DNA sequence: TCGGATGTATATATCTGACACGTGCCTGGAGACTAGGGAGTAATCCCCTTGGCGGTTAAAACGCGGGGGACAGCGCGTACGTGCGTTTAAGCGGTGCTAGAGCTGTCTACGACCAATTGAGCGGCCTCGGCACCGGGATTCTCGAT
DNA sequence: ATCGAGAATCCCGGTGCCGAGGCCGCTCAATTGGTCGTAGACAGCTCTAGCACCGCTTAAACGCACGTACGCGCTGTCCCCCGCGTTTTAACCGCCAAGGGGATTACTCCCTAGTCTCCAGGCACGTGTCAGATATATACATCCGAT
């Protein structure tokens, strides 16, 4: 990229690679920080955020709501079988729980 | 300021909805007493960590940021309250 | 007063990039901000530990790739490393 | 209703559908294009620009990425093109 | 001839209605008072803020829901539907959260 | 691999579909390096201006976007010193299904209505933003001097 | 008359003897063969040494000892003395790695 | 090529490791399930160790990378340096 | 105490201070490290090690062995309830298991 | 060439063991166990102190930081005993 | 099978507070230059790790008789679900106080940082005794006959 | 309840061994002493919200009555792991070989921290506009007793 413009635009991403680089420097993680690490980290963060937002938007469209709410995020995280593994030990505020019912607890078929 | 009688303030129907959200349908009477002890230990641990952080931080007003730190440190991290 | 730091505009921007219509709420924005911060902290701490392991002192892209390979599950990590490689390739050229 | 070869060419490299993959938007693309797309492109649909990465990760384990039914159809009705394109 | 529901059906309706919703279950003021009780036990003349106790109650809700789900599993293991204390101690022991 | 077939199909398409007010093709025997001759749109400060472009097709074409540089020097907010174009499809929003026709439509619509928000040469974009009409005369004179 | 011990007593003898000892209970060569199998499935032409193989073997034994403690607790809660598979996956689910 | 030697962790070996846990009687078909859980844990820890090795351009994995693999896994181990 | 000697000697400790001070310096924990931090941390580890070693030695003396073995360490960790909570997650090399059988596990006449 | 010099806490833990038990031997396995244990505890306390200092935008990890860290990571009895021991050590050093 | 009673879902106004958008600005991000020290790379050497027999052999594998036990079924009294009338306090709004969180100018002493150096600390050698291994003897459950 | 033969287990005496501990030499990391930029205590001022009350309304909890689903205690069954004896087999120790890459050192080079100067991107703030909660008003799937 020969464009000597803003580094986020130079990398073609949306998250601020400059702010990420600053946080790496002032985080007290290592004495030196490579110039390519912030781009990689911002790309990973942007991908994760984008896929969370996509799945939450799908949940909201299922709910016929045009405004993402923590319930949508909770449903998105628990519905996915590996985002759960990533964040199962974690708790989302005001998100509730996934709708599940034990088979035995169902009423007797009469 | 004198204040007492904490744990029995919680209502048995509150534990009822908590179990209902858990998904269990039939509840014994002995559950309500031990649930109170569970809340005892959980709350005492969490706010002990919180007050430790606050007293370290020259501050005696326990903020939400500190309790979020306590939950994160215990591995029961909570979201939606900053950080 | 003071100037608080947040990722609200970036999450909104990527949302509009991926969903042109659906809006966002304040609580959901807070959840997203804190989640990005948590993932950042996890990845960066793992990378710092990796750099300390090899007696190194510089956090380069390879350490970030290794950290994201460790943390995220299989194909999520695969997609993340593919995205990172594409981003660094675009940055270089 | 069996489509002709032109309808059975992919939308990118103009070659036939081999191991076709069906997108939720009912878009089909021959398998090597999809491989070199999803990992080496913008993760979006080559037709409607929709982000279909979630579908890919959902279907990768169960091998439901490839559309088996239309692959069987084209193999029954157009096998020689598949044999020709086997070697790229 | 009152329409006395059979034991369980309205229970399942109530399950669904509180399971589809995310509204807070523990009552506000009693929980806040209890939290202040334990805090002033640990440190006298201590002052809180609303957001802190909100987060505390959300964490308590999550912990209780998870524990009660684990209780569901361990109780239904014994071919029972009535959850006993033994379910609670077994669930807390498997997680190893009581040291 | 299939890149040769893709190039053959693209040249066949441009043979059947010559772009409006423009044209393109192979500069020679090589397939990666191609030459394009375009004519400036009437609804633009480059009325009737003729411009040349050299295009390098990459190995991973069509998946990697080809790189295009204007052969003639153009003084445009979206044209740099070496003639490159700051357009989204060129490096970022590139889509393999897009042919030369649609990208040429995009570039002609960009040239007809220049955008100084994301330029390559700052001074000309700034003077265009301050006063578009002096920029109109200067660009008209320049595209008159070198394109004729 | 041939002498046959009552089943369960020698079970307890084995339990006490093994709880008293600390030696490895898995044969090292089969374990390293499995380790190399997953290694070659993960990267061809990879090299180990004895110390690392011991480390994985002892981590395996510790993890399985913990899992079997938990499944014994589940089985005894289930009014049984025999551990069943359902106990195994239930104890895994409560521990919080599969869900 | 080595394949299908999971029987190395065999009937008496898994029985003895169970008896270490305090069980008296065990159903005869838990062996496949415990072999499966042993497997999945094994390739998890092996993934971690081998990628730790990959990071260092190292052609061999040592106990050090795997003990940090356990460290991150939440199964901190003692007795091999740290 | 004012003295010109090793910090461990002047502080009346056994664990090194300069070494811990350097480890804090080059361990990537802070831009600046206080002077009392290394001595305090060394004292904390000093107490921990003293307690664990004395408990392990008592356990070994109970087992009539005067040379410590990792089994003695494992018994020291697990017999105490508070320190077991402190070290719940860790696994001891060659540690074995605590001898214990549940009450209902024992057979009946 | 020369072998790179390595580090261990062997001599110091040996001194402590002899101070608390003048007739007790220690094997190499348990010796390495103690080395790993002290390294792990040091890492835990230092990481907690650094995290607390960053959580309070403080650039210096003073003794109070480790005081809070040990008060937290250690249960009641060990927490108070270690706090007392550390205060004794620091006051002896500064006196 | 079955028809009301129940809750659930659907159609529509409206009004509300929250979300999206425009502005000021100002501090964090960006571009240029320098130095150097940390990292990449070439050379080597040697520790150990793979590999291989080969003998021994404890332990895995299999058969088999059998007895403890998971599982299937019955009843029965009980605690628990369900509904209702009642009481209680939880929640909402509104006021007032001030104590403490938070921001600001600042001075100072705690500590970053470098030359000298030396002795504590570490690598290697040597020595004996705590303990492993073995054989034998005495002590502790144990299971069948009462 | 009992005792006796039989294995199973702790214990004593002996012998050997290898590694735990003490001693020596040497190198480099800790210590001394000095300088100097700077995080941080610190007194002081602002202003935000948390406590406490206070009145009120009404939704939720309580105590009780009542019918009953089932938890569980018990009984009966056949079936499926256990113990033990007998057979095979790969584990296990011991040995030796090759080389390979782990580890170490020396050389070079270029990436990045650090400083300086410059600028616009994002945040605080205010304000317009509508998504949907709320409220009311309809229609339908379903429960259970009744058939
Ligand atoms: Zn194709
Ligand atoms: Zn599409």
């Amino acid at each position: 990229s020969a464009s000597a413009k803003t580094r986020s635009s130079r990398a073609g991403l949306q998250f601020p690679v400059g702010r990420v680089h600053r946080l790496l420097r002032k985080g007290n993680y290592s004495e030196r920080v490579g110039a390519g690490a912030p781009v990689y980290l911002a790309a990973v963060l942007e991908y994760l955020t984008a896929e969370i937002l996509e799945l939450a938007g799908n949940a909201a469209r299922d709910n016929k709501k045009t405004r993402i709410i923590p319930r949508h995020l909770q449903l998105a995280i628990r519905n996915d079988e590996e985002l759960n593994k990533l964040l199962g030990r974690v708790t989302i505020a005001q998100g509730g729980v996934l709708p599940n019912i034990q088979a035995v607890l169902l009423p007797k078929k009469t | 300021k004198v204040l007492r009688d904490n744990i029995q303030g919680i209502t048995k129907p509150a534990i009822r909805r908590l179990a209902r959200r858990g998904g269990v349908k039939r509840i014994s009477g002995l559950i309500y007493e031990e649930t109170r002890g569970v809340l005892k230990v959980f709350l005492e641990n969490v706010i002990r960590d919180a007050v430790t952080y606050t007293e370290h931080a020259k501050r005696k007003t326990v903020t939400a940021m500190d309790v979020v730190y306590a939950l994160k440190r215990q591995g029961r991290t909570l979201y939606g309250f900053g950080g | 007063r003071s100037r608080k730091e947040s990722y609200s505009i970036y999450v909104y921007k990527v949302l509009k990039q991926v969903h042109p219509d659906t809006g966002i709420s304040s609580k959901a924005m807070g959840i997203m901000n804190s989640f990005v911060n948590d993932i950042f902290e996890r990845i960066a701490g793992e990378a710092s530990r990796l750099a300390h392991y090899n007696k190194r002192s510089t956090i380069t892209s390879r350490e970030i790739q290794t950290a994201v390979r460790l943390l995220l599950p299989g194909e999520l990590a695969k997609h993340a490393v593919s995205e990172g490689t594409k981003a660094v390739t675009k940055y270089t050229s | 209703a069996i489509p002709s070869l032109s309808e059975c060419q992919c939308g990118i490299c103009m070659e036939i559908l081999v191991e076709p993959v069906t997108l939720p938007c009912n878009h089909t693309l021959c398998k090597p294009c999809f491989q070199s797309t999803v990992e080496k492109a913008s993760l979006c649909c080559p037709f409607c620009r929709r982000r279909v990465s979630s579908w890919t990760r959902y279907h990768t384990r169960r091998n439901s990425l490839v559309n088996v039914e239309l692959w069987t159809i084209i193999q029954k009705h157009y096998p020689r093109e598949c044999k020709l394109r086997a070697s790229g | 001839k009152p329409h006395r529901y059979r034991p369980g059906t309205v229970a399942l309706r109530e399950i669904r209605r509180y399971q589809k919703s995310t509204e807070l279950l523990i009552r506000k003021l009693p929980f806040q008072r209890l939290v202040r009780e334990i805090a002033q036990d640990f440190k006298t003349d201590l002052r809180f803020q609303s957001s802190a106790v909100m987060a505390l109650q959300e964490a308590c809700e999550a912990y209780l829901v998870g524990l009660f789900e684990d209780t569901n599993l361990c109780a239904i293991h014994a071919k029972r539907v009535t959850i006993m204390p033994k379910d609670i101690q077994l669930a807390r022991r498997i997680r190893g959260e009581r040291a | 691999g299939s890149a040769l077939k893709r190039i053959n199909k693209e040249l066949s398409d441009l043979a059947r579909d010559p772009p409006a007010q423009c044209s393109a093709g192979p500069v020679g025997d090589d397939m990666f390096h191609w030459q394009a001759t375009i004519m400036g749109p009437n609804d633009s400060p480059y009325q009737g201006g003729v411009f040349f472009l050299t295009i390098h097709f990459p190995t991973d074409y069509p998946f990697k976007p080809p790189k295009v540089a204007f052969t003639t020097r153009i003084y445009h907010p979206n044209i740099n010193s070496n003639g490159s174009i700051c357009l989204d499809i060129l490096r970022s929003q590139w889509s393999p299904a897009l042919t030369i026709s649609k990208v040429l439509l995009s570039i002609c619509s960009l040239l007809c209505d220049p955008n100084p928000d994301d330029p390559l040469v700052p001074e000309i974009a700034r003077i265009y933003k301050t006063d578009r009409d002096k920029y109109n005369r200067i660009s008209r004179e320049w595209t008159q001097k070198y394109a004729m």
